[PDB]
């Protein structure tokens, strides 16, 4: 019994980060860090407890914890939380960003702080809710509830230097996108249950029951795509990416927005625990075009990347480019792309929370994130440059970082699959370090192009400098030693995998 | 023994602490901490040498942990040691300490020594990785930190934007090449079922037993990485317009490490390549051609380091050449006596660079065999190494049994190709001395000065029961050296009268640009990869994509506009509309 409050931890910590602006300005900071440290702390415990390391994969559904409370008995709609290595995974994770988030969020010395850790409460512990819930109606209502305070601290606290009509727009863009694909999984989720409901007589909204829903192929197929458009939306894939640079461009410049909402992907959890195992057949018959959406999903976002003159615009394709090949790698039915998946979200995690702090401290140091009003910043700051250096190293998919781990293991696995789609990823690769490399030489390298490059830059803060060098540690053991990870993900992995492949 | 993992840790450690230095430290204390770093390695691959002689030659094998195992997918990381890695061993860490030495004396008053010597010490612990690996994956991390700490040490001046234009050069054909090492990784695990070279050389005469087109894919993506990291063909660009950077950053990627990795990558995955006989003579085409271009380009170059870069490529073409005719023996001895000598060679052409000033051209200047005597001297012994002088120096003896590599297997072609690769690389390499010299005694030169005469010759690579023996020879010697001597009075006699009529002729003129543009590869790898890249880039900018997802939106926009017209305000139309939707609700229940 700790999912329950899992999920309600950062909700009274966020609450009362709200109550506490009354006692000061400064006193809400310490109180999110409190309830961030005491969500991951709890998280770190049900890890050390858990015992993934010597579980069996035992067939879906399997779950480390469980817990269920009758919400809305009328339509069978319960608190179903439950957790597994996966998921567990995925919280401790979005534990991790969270407490770097408001540890970003430092000397935000305003009136009504206390409303944006609130804000950034609500959205951590909305992320903690998908990621737990297996009710599919609770599902659904955590998936669509981060969207209220991601727009508000979008559009009322984001980027101050832009206008504030385009901070509106991004948020609306943002809240659009993300909410009308919901609404569509909303329409799948319905017609599931009403499918299951008819074919029976059973009325429930329980993941579990919902599995053995016999159903045409053709419904099967329109479930699987509605929730798919709800996935792409936030992988993002290609077309639907269009929300990620404006949002990412337009968030608060702290850069605490992007670690506490954006850079975990609740969507390839969702396709791979929703997607997968409630419909393998049309999964199965979808695969193809949801992989030759990531090849382009790859090539688009890194040449996308290099267009750039903004870094932030320029990280916010770097994503695209990896959630691409995510996307190979989960419709490739490979327990080794599987698990390759999973190291490729946690380092893709990190690698962009990285990268993203050190934009947002560069942005407070010039006042401007045009790369061609600068160059030459090696010789003006005394860590970010080479910070930077070595998070576009990781991005770039070197090998003793996690980014390596994950990407090669996706392509070992997707080679055994699908190999052609695995040849022009790899060349994708080469297109990363591509990008990776322009922005190195235009941000870093060269001579000074304006006047503010030209001047000793002040230096990194401790905090700020010691959790990057955590971010940095963190990567470097996951590119050497990504075991204890494999071990907890295998049997959740290899559950799904096992349900996707013996039922085609 | 376990120092093995220790060659690997100092210069890790050396890296680690020089970088988090950040140059606050003293030039001396940096330089200790790099070299030293380097030297202990050095020091001990001298004793884990002694121990391998101690016994009876025989492989070690060290693990350490398991760096992945998802099913049957069981990468470890283990380390190796047999005499072919402790060859490259001893080469990579004692070419690597001389020309360490000869840096932190080079390196007095300029920023970022610390950095430099971080970045050293990170390329040395990268080859060492890449060349004790027990498998690929392993190889593939030594591969990847290689390239890395070579686009770091090129750009190493990072003011000048031609040095990082270079840098990045050479870091994205280096990728391309890796790209092409990763389908052979995947290959190879996708048959094999392991990536251990040992286990894959005995897995795979039972796997391949049907079909072997696999393993010819397999090997054939082997020769790409090889020729992607030893600047072949087609991947041969980036060592001619990457020696921007410093003079000892050159010796180690042309000497020590950088280029030597694809010849290892070769040797080491030789039982595989013997599987796949096409691809093996393919290797030794690869390394003729390139040799045959490289000698025809180094001879039009007007500068020393571009005539050093295409002599190495010229004589990692002559080791890929032996690789080809299964001079395995041949093609390593080559590499130790090539390490030294060019090693030799670059550190007298810093010296050379240091008494000169803002690096000049080399026609300009002349007459340096009476101001400098100990650098001609350095120079000329170094190119008589290069240019195989008979029973003087140890690259003729090398190029003799990559020649008698030739002779043994049968092959004409290459033969013919290494022959007058031979006299073409003593008419540059003459040519390019008697040009700049006609017309302090530091520890490291003296060292290689000696390694590049008979008694670097002496010096035996013990690689028996590990690389299999290669399979007259007066006659052979008697005309190698009659080439070369041939080819020395040959650049004696032109360089000034004649060369000018034949350059200042248009066939001439059009051929000497041709060469000096690297037969045109730079030029036609710019038209079919460089130039469309920006072109799509520039067409894509703007994020078509984004626009055709926001249409729907400007739709309702327009849609909504449309629509509010009809809120006029007129009472009498709102009656109006009222009547027609009177009609068309009457006229469709009429209907249905
Ligand atoms: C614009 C944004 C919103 C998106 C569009 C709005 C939703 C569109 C949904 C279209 C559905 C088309 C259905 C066509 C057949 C209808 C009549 C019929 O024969 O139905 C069959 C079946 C009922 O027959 P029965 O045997 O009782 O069911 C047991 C199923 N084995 O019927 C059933 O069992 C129910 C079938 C339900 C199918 C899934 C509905 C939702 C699918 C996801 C959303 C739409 C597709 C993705 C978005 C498109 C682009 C925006
Ligand atoms: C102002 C802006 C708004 C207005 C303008 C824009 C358009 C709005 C409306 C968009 C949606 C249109 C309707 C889409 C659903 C169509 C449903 C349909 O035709 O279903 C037929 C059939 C039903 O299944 P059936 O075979 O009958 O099953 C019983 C026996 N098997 O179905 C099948 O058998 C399966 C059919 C699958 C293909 C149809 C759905 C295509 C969806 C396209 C979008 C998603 C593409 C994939 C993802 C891309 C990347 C995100
Ligand atoms: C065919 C068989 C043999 C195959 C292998 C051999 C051929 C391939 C060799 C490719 C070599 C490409 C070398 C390009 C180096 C570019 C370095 C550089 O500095 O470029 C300039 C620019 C730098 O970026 P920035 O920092 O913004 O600088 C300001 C802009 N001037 O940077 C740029 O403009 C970026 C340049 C990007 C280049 C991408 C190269 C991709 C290579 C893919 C190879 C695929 C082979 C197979 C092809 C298909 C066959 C069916
Ligand atoms: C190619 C690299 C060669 C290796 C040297 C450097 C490695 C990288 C160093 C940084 C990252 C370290 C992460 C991994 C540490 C070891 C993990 C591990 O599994 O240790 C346990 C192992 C004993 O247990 P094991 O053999 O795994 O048993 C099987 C389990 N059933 O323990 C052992 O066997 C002992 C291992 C000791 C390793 C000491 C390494 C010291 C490194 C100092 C410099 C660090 C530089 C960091 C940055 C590098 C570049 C990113
Ligand atoms: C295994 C053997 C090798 C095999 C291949 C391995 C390849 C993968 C290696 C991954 C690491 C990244 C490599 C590139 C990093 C480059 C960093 C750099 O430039 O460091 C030099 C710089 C000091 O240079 P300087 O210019 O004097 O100072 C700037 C301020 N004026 O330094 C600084 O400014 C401070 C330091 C910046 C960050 C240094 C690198 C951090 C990542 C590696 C160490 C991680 C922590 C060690 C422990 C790990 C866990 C055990
Ligand atoms: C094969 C070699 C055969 C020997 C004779 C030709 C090479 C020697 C020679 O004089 O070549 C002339 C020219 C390169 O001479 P170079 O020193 O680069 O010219 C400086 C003056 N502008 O080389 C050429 O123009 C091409 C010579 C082709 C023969």
């Amino acid at each position: 019994m700790l999912l329950p409050w899992l999920i309600l931890i950062p909700f009274i910590g966020g609450f009362l980060c709200w109550q506490t602006e009354r006692f000061g300005v400064k006193v809400p900071r310490w109180i999110a860090l409190i309830t961030m440290g005491l969500t991951l702390a709890l998280s770190l415990q049900l890890w050390l407890q858990g015992g993934y390391s010597l579980t069996q994969s035992a067939g879906i559904p399997q779950w480390q914890s469980e817990f269920d409370m009758p919400w809305i008995p009328r339509f069978g709609i319960s608190i179903h939380l439950a957790i597994d290595g996966l998921s567990l995974l995925m919280v401790v994770l979005t534990g991790l960003l969270g407490v770097l988030a408001v540890l970003c969020s430092w000397k935000e010395i305003e009136k009504y702080q206390g409303f944006f850790h609130l804000n950034l409460m609500w959205i951590l512990g909305g992320v903690i809710g998908v990621f737990l819930a297996i009710d599919m109606f609770l599902f659904f209502f955590f998936w669509e509830m981060m969207l209220v305070p991601m727009y508000f601290l979008i559009a009322l606290w984001g980027h101050k230097a832009s206008d504030g009509k385009t901070r509106i727009t991004a948020a609306t863009k943002f809240f659009i996108y993300t909410q009308a694909s919901g609404l569509v999984m909303l329409i799948a989720i319905l017609a599931l249950v009403f499918v299951h409901y008819n074919a029976t007589g059973v009325w429930t909204f329980n993941y579990e029951e919902l599995l053995n829903t016999p159903m045409s192929s053709g419904v099967e197929y329109l479930l699987m795509l509605g929730f798919f458009i709800a996935f792409a939306v936030k992988m993002p894939v290609v077309p639907l990416h269009g929300w990620l640079p404006d949002a990412h461009s337009q968030a608060p410049t702290a850069g605490s927005v992007d670690l506490a909402g954006i850079l975990l992907k609740t969507a390839a959890y969702g396709l791979l625990r929703f997607s997968l195992p409630l419909f393998p057949n049309a999964s199965a018959e979808f695969a193809p075009i949801a992989m030759w959406l990531g090849v382009i999903g790859i090539f688009y976002g890194a040449w996308m990347a290099f267009a750039q003159t903004d870094i932030k615009r320029l990280i916010a394709y770097t994503s695209v480019s990896h959630m691409g090949f995510v996307l190979i790698a989960i419709y490739t039915g490979s327990q080794l792309a599987y698990q390759g998946a999973v190291i490729q979200m946690i380092a893709h995690g990190l690698s962009a929370a990285g990268l993203f702090i050190l934009c947002g401290q560069l942005y407070e140091r010039i006042h401007t994130r045009d790369m061609r009003m600068m160059g030459g910043l090696w010789s003006k700051m005394k860590w970010l440059p080479a910070l930077s250096l070595f998070f576009a190293v990781a991005t770039l998919g070197m090998p003793g970082t996690g980014n390596f781990v994950g990407e090669f293991m996706i392509l070992f696995g997707s080679f055994q699959v699908v190999p052609v789609i695995t040849v022009i990823s790899t060349f994708g690769l080469v297109f990363a370090s591509v990008y990776s490399l322009a922005m190195l030489h235009r941000a870093y390298f060269g001579k000074a192009k304006s006047q503010i490059a030209s001047q000793e830059l002040p230096g990194m803060s401790l905090r700020e400098l010691f959790m990057i060098l955590l971010l940095v540690v963190l990567l470097v053991l996951l590119g050497f030693y990504p075991q204890p990870i494999l071990d907890t993900s295998h049997s959740a992995i290899g559950n799904i995998q096992q349900w996707f492949v013996n039922s085609v | 023994m376990n120092m093995l993992a220790l060659t690997i840790i100092l210069p890790l450690i050396g890296f680690v602490l020089l970088a988090f230095s950040r140059g606050r430290w003293s030039e001396n204390v940096s330089a200790i901490v790099g070299v030293g770093s380097v030297g202990l390695a050095a020091l001990v691959t001298a004793f884990i040498g002694v121990d391998f002689f101690a016994n009876g030659e025989q492989t070690y094998s060290q693990p350490l942990w398991t760096w992945m195992s998802v099913g049957d997918f069981n990468i470890g990381f283990n380390l190796v040691l047999d005499g072919l890695s402790l060859t490259m061993l001893s080469v990579v860490t004692g070419v690597g300490f001389l020309i360490h030495m000869y840096a932190s004396w080079y390196m007095r008053g300029e920023e970022g020594y610390s950095r430099f010597f971080a970045y050293t010490n990170l390329f040395i612990a990268s080859m060492v990785v890449l060349v004790l690996a027990d498998n690929l994956l392993l190889m593939y991390l030594g591969w990847e930190g290689v390239g890395l700490c070579s686009y770091l040490l090129i750009g190493f001046y990072y003011t000048d934007p031609k040095n990082g234009a270079a840098a990045m050069k050479a870091f994205v054909v280096t990728r391309v090449g890796d790209v092409f090492l990763a389908f052979a990784l995947f290959i190879l695990y996708n048959e094999l079922g392991t990536l251990n070279f040992r286990e894959m050389v005995e897995l795979a005469p039972a796997h391949f037993a049907d079909g072997n087109n696999m393993l010819m894919w397999a090997t054939l993506m082997l020769l790409g990485g090889a020729v992607g990291k030893s600047a072949q063909l087609p991947l041969q660009t980036w060592l001619a317009d990457a020696m921007a950077g410093p003079t000892p950053v050159s010796a180690l990627i042309h000497a020590a490490t950088m280029v030597t990795a694809g010849v290892y990558l070769i040797a080491r995955t030789h039982g595989l390549f013997l599987m796949t006989p096409e691809v093996l003579h393919l290797v030794g085409i690869v390394g003729a051609v390139t040799l045959l271009l490289a000698g025809f380009a180094a001879l039009v170059q007007t500068d020393i380091k571009r005539v050093l870069a295409y002599s190495t490529m010229s004589q990692i073409g002559y080791m890929f050449l032996a690789l080809g005719v299964q001079a395995w023996d041949a093609a390593i001895f080559h590499l130790m006596t090539h390490a030294f000598f060019k090693a030799l060679l670059f550190l007298a052409s810093g010296s050379v660079i240091l008494a000169c000033h803002h690096e000049q051209n080399i026609f300009k200047m002349g007459g340096l065999r009476k101001s400098i005597p100990l650098v001609y001297l350095c120079f000329l012994v170094g190119g008589a190494a290069l240019s195989a002088l008979p029973l003087v120096t140890a690259g003729f003896f090398s190029k003799d049994e990559i020649l008698a590599g030739a002779m043994a297997n049968g092959h004409i072609n290459l033969m013919v190709a290494g022959l007058v690769g031979a006299f073409m690389t003593s008419l540059y390499t003459f040519r390019m001395i008697f040009i700049v010299f006609h017309g302090t005694h530091s520890l490291p030169l003296i060292v290689l000065l000696i390694l590049s005469t008979f008694v670097g010759a002496l010096i035996v690579p013990p690689l028996q029961g590990v690389l299999p023996q290669t399979t007259s020879m007066l006659t052979l010697e008697i005309t190698s050296g009659v080439v070369a001597v041939v080819g020395i009075l040959l650049a004696a006699w032109l360089w000034r009268t004649l060369v000018t009529s034949i350059a200042n002729s248009a066939p001439g003129r059009l051929l000497s640009t041709w060469w000096y543009n690297a037969w045109g590869f730079d030029w036609l790898y710019d038209k079919v990869f460089v130039k469309p890249f920006l072109g799509i880039a520039w067409l894509l900018k703007r994020d078509p994509l984004n626009s055709m997802m926001n249409i729907p939106a400007v739709l309702s926009r327009f849609a909504g506009k449309g629509l509010l017209l009809s809120e006029n305000g007129y009472l009498r139309w709102y009656v109006a509309s009222m009547s027609i939707g009177a009609v068309v609700v009457l006229a469709l229940l009429m209907v249905l």
